[PDB]
DNA sequence: ATCAATATCCACCTGCAGATTCTACCAAAAGTGTATTTGGAAACTGCTCCATCAAAAGGCATGTTCAGCGGAATTCCGCTGAACATGCCTTTTGATGGAGCAGTTTCCAAATACACTTTTGGTAGAATCTGCAGGTGGATATTGAT
DNA sequence: ATCAATATCCACCTGCAGATTCTACCAAAAGTGTATTTGGAAACTGCTCCATCAAAAGGCATGTTCAGCGGAATTCCGCTGAACATGCCTTTTGATGGAGCAGTTTCCAAATACACTTTTGGTAGAATCTGCAGGTGGATATTGAT
C-alpha cells in the first residue's frame, strides 16, 4: 500500500514542471543578502534598487539554467545520466569561462 | 522626470499583426529593450563602416550594410526590402 | 504638415529615430534617408516578434502577450534566435525539452 | 548587522530545481558546492562593473541600469530592466 | 626491420608541431578554396595576397583550438581517439550549433 | 573539388598542433564541413565590406574587420 | 615649442591620441588629459609585452623578437592572456601542451 | 599613400625595455595591431560611461574607469598608475 | 639486461632575405596665442524610494531512513586506425608581361547643419475598464505492484 | 493484462492587480533660409593581382600488417531519489524616517576653431648592415626487439 515512484519518475516530472514555468527559483530574501554581502566585500555603504537586485537574480538563474543544460550535455557524452563536478568544469573550459 | 520610449508605436504595430491581442508592461519592457538594442547594433555597425570608409556621413546605405552584416539571412532579406521601400516612398513624396 | 513618418509610411517615429541617430556620435553627419531606412528595419523587427509572439499567447490560450510569449516566439524562430543568441528575455523561462536518452522504459 | 556565509541561501533545493529547468535527471552529491563556487564568481564579476559604473556616476546607489550594462559589457545582454 | 609503437610517432608529431608556427594546409590548395566560396557571393573578385594569408592564418588558429577542445571531449569520455561526435559536443557547447 | 584539396594529412597536422593523439577516420569530412562554414562566414562579412566600398579586391582589411565583427579579433595584418 | 608627450614624460605620440580620439567621434568633446592617460596606458602595456617577448626571445638565445616570441610571453602570463582572450596573434602557433593520459605508459 | 602607424614609438619603448634586442616586421605589425585594438576597446568604453551620464565630453575620468573596466587586475592597477603619473607629470610643467 | 635502428642535440659556419641607417624631402600635422561659447561642478531643495522593523502564517528547507539502479572496475576480443614502404602527382618557386583597378587630383551639384520659430505628437498622472490568477471539482492519463 | 494509489489535464467562475483609455502641458520635431561642403563622377597613373610556363622535390595516396583502443557484457557496492515528519524562515502587508537622487539656477575653468609657423613622421632609394636558418659532424639519448 505504501505507493512509491520509481526513481527518476519524479525527477522527469520535476523537469517537466520547472520547464513549463518562468519564475525564479532560488528564493528572494537569500539571495539578496548574498548580492548584498559580495557587493559590501567591494564598497561598503551601498544602497540597491530593488530592480537591481532582480535585475541580478534573472541574469544569474539564465546563467545557471543554461549552464547545467551544458553540463548535462556532458555527463550524456560519457554515457552518464548524473551531473558531476567534472561535467561542469568541462563545459566552462569550453565555454572559454577559464580555458 | 519624462522617458522616452517605442512603446506607442509597438503597440500600433501590436494592433496591425494582432487586433484583439494585448501586451503586459512587462513584456513592453523587454520589447523597448529588444528596439534600443537593435537601433545600437545597427548604428554601431554603421559607425565603423563609415570609419573604414573615411566617409564623414551615414546615409541609408551605411544602415543598409549595417542591415546585412547584422542579421542572418531571411530577416536581412526582408528588412532590406522594407528599408528600400520606406526610402523611395520617402523621397517620391515632397 | 504631414509626418516624416506618414511620408515613409511607417509606424515606427523618423524624427526621433533622427535625433537619436544624431545625438549618440555614430558620424559628424546623418543623411536624410538614414533614419527612415533604421526606423523601417526596427518596425519590420517588432512587427516580426509580435506575429509569433501573439500567436504564442493564442497558442496558450491567452490574449495579452506576456514575457514567456516573447521566449517562445524568439527561442522557436531559428533566426531570432540566432539574433537574439546572446540576449536573455527576463522571465521567459526555456523550451521544453528533454534529452532522449533520459526517458523511461525501452522501445 | 554583519552578513557573512550567504553563499548557503543556496540551498541544496534551489540548485535542484534550476538543474530540472535545465533538463538534468540526476545529481551528484558535489555539484551543490560546486554550483555555489561558480555562482560566487558569477555575481562577484557582475557586481564588480555595477559597482564601478555607480561610483563613476557618482552615486551609492546601485541601480538596475548599472547591472544592465555591467551585464552587457560581459556579452550577457538583458532585456526588461531598462535596457 | 625496425618499427615504432602506436602511438610514438603520433606523440613525435604533436612535440614538433607545437614547436613550429607555420600554416600546415598547403597554400595553393587554400587559396582555390577561398575564391570558390567566395565566387558564391560575388563573382570576378580578386584578392589582395595578404588577404588570404590573413583568412588562412585565423581558419587555422580557429581549427587548431576546436581540436583542444575536441581532445578534451574525447578525455571527458574515456577515450584518447577523436570523433565526430567530440567535434560536435565541443562546438555545441561553444554557441556555434546551437 | 577544392574542399577535398584540404587533405587528410594536412588535418592531421592541424589536429596535432592542437595536441591531438589518435583520429577517427568519420574526423576528416567533418573538419572539412566546419572549415567550410567558418570559410563562408568570414569571407561572406568580408565581401559585404568590399562590395560597400564598391570594390573588385577583397582586402586584407576587409578580412580583419570581418574577423572582428565574428569576435576572431586577428593581429598582424593592419588596422 | 616642446612636445606634449615630453611634457607627459611619454615616448607615445600624447598628439596624435588626442586627434585619433576626436575623428573616432567617441563624444562631442575630449579633455585635455584624456590624450595624456590613455598615451601614457598604451605605452605601459606595449612596454609589458615587449618585456616579457624579449625574455622569451632571450631564453630562446634570439635577439631578435618575432610573433612567436609575442605568443609566448601573452599566453604564458595569465592576465595578458585574458586581455587577449579573444585574439589570434599571426605565426604565433600554440604553447606545448599534451594532456598527461596521453603520455605513455612509463 | 601616407600611412600612419605607432611603429617608431613600439621601437622607442623597446628600446627602454631591452636596448639590444630588436624586433621583426611582423612582430612590429602585431604590436601596431595590439595599441590599435586597445585604443578601440578603452576609448569605446569611455564613450559609452559619457553617454550613460549624459555628458558630453570623455576625459582623463572615463578613460580610467574604461581601464578598470576592461584590465584585469593588477594590469588595471599599473595602468591606472601610469596614467595619473603622467597627467601629474604634464599638469605641472610650466 | 644486451645490440641496434633512429631520433635528438650541440657547436660551428655563413649566404642573404629581411632589418637598421644615412638621407633627403614635403606635406601632413601638431603646438601656441586669441576670441567665443558652454559643459558641468557647488549650492539649495523638492520629493521618490530605499532600509528597517514588527507580526502573522504556511510554503518549504532540513534531516533521516530505505533501497533501486547507476556508475565504474574488470575481462574479453573484433577491427579500426598507426606506422611504414612504394610510386608519383601536384604544390612550389621564380621570371614574365598584360591589364584590371585601387589611389590621386580636380570639378561642382545635390544635400547637410545650426539658428529661427511655429505647432503638435508624446508623456505623466488621473480616470476608466477586464484578462486571468487562483481555488474547486471532476473526467482522463500515468505509474507501478502482482 | 487487472486493479489501485496518484498526478494531470481542463473548463466554468470571479475579485482584483494590472492594462487600456481620457485629459492638458512641454519638450521636441519640422517647413525656410542661407552658407558650407561632402563625396559622386570622370580622366589618369602605376602598384599588385592574374594567367602562363617550367622543372625539381616534397609531399600526398595507396596498400599491408598488426598493436592496442573502443565498446559490449557482467557484476556489485553504495550513492542518490523518493517519501515523511518537524518547524524554521521567507513571504506578504504596511507604517516611519531620511538618505540621496534628480530637477533648477548660477557662473568659471576649460574646450572648439581658426589662423599662423614649424617640424616630425612617412617613404624610399640606394646603400648600409647583420641575425639566424639551414646544412654538416659527431656525440648521446630514446625506443623497442629479444
Ligand atoms: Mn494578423
Ligand atoms: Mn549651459
Ligand atoms: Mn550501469
Ligand atoms: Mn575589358
Ligand atoms: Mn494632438
Ligand atoms: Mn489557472
Ligand atoms: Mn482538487
Ligand atoms: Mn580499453
Ligand atoms: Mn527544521
Ligand atoms: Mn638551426
Ligand atoms: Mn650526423
Amino acid at each position: 500500500k505504501p505507493h512509491r515512484y520509481r526513481p527518476g519518475t519524479v525527477a522527469l516530472r520535476e523537469i517537466r514542471r520547472y520547464q513549463k514555468s518562468t519564475e525564479l527559483l532560488i528564493r528572494k530574501l537569500p539571495f539578496q543578502r548574498l548580492v548584498r554581502e559580495i557587493a559590501q566585500d567591494f564598497k561598503t555603504d551601498l544602497r540597491f534598487q530593488s530592480s537591481a537586485v532582480m535585475a541580478l537574480q534573472e541574469a544569474s538563474e539564465a546563467y545557471l539554467v543554461a549552464l547545467f543544460e551544458d553540463t548535462n550535455l556532458c555527463a550524456i557524452h560519457a554515457k552518464r545520466v548524473t551531473i558531476m563536478p567534472k561535467d561542469i568544469q568541462l563545459a566552462r573550459r569550453i565555454r572559454g569561462e577559464r580555458a | 522626470t519624462r522617458k522616452e520610449s517605442y512603446a506607442i508605436y509597438v503597440y500600433k504595430v501590436l494592433k496591425q499583426v494582432h487586433p484583439d491581442t494585448g501586451i503586459s508592461s512587462k513584456a513592453m519592457s523587454i520589447m523597448n529593450s529588444f528596439v534600443n538594442d537593435v537601433f545600437e547594433r545597427i548604428a554601431g555597425e554603421a559607425s565603423r563602416l563609415a570609419h573604414y570608409n573615411k566617409r564623414s556621413t551615414i546615409t541609408s546605405r551605411e544602415i543598409q550594410t549595417a542591415v546585412r552584416l547584422l542579421l542572418p539571412g531571411e530577416l536581412a532579406k526582408h528588412a532590406v526590402s522594407e528599408g528600400t521601400k520606406a526610402v523611395t516612398k520617402y523621397t517620391s513624396a515632397k | 504638415a504631414k509626418t516624416r513618418s506618414s511620408r515613409a509610411g511607417l509606424q515606427f517615429p523618423v524624427g526621433r529615430v533622427h535625433r537619436l541617430l544624431r545625438k549618440g556620435n555614430y558620424a559628424e553627419r546623418v543623411g536624410a534617408g538614414a533614419p527612415v531606412y533604421l526606423a523601417a528595419v526596427l518596425e519590420y523587427l517588432t512587427a516580426e516578434i509580435l506575429e509569433l509572439a501573439g500567436n504564442a499567447a493564442r497558442d496558450n490560450k491567452k490574449t495579452r502577450i506576456i514575457p514567456r510569449h516573447l521566449q517562445l516566439a524568439v527561442r522557436n524562430d531559428e533566426e531570432l534566435n540566432k539574433l537574439l543568441g546572446r540576449v536573455t528575455i527576463a522571465q521567459g523561462g526555456v523550451l521544453p525539452n528533454i534529452q532522449s536518452v533520459l526517458l523511461p522504459k525501452k522501445t | 548587522k554583519v552578513l557573512r556565509d550567504n553563499i548557503q541561501g543556496i540551498t541544496k533545493p534551489a540548485i535542484r530545481r534550476l538543474a530540472r529547468r535545465g533538463g538534468v535527471k540526476r545529481i551528484s552529491g558535489l555539484i551543490y558546492e560546486e554550483t555555489r563556487g561558480v555562482l560566487k564568481v558569477f555575481l562577484e564579476n557582475v557586481i564588480r562593473d555595477a559597482v564601478t559604473y555607480t561610483e563613476h556616476a557618482k552615486r551609492k546607489t546601485v541601480t538596475a541600469m548599472d547591472v544592465v550594462y555591467a551585464l552587457k559589457r560581459q556579452g550577457r545582454t538583458l532585456y526588461g530592466f531598462g535596457g
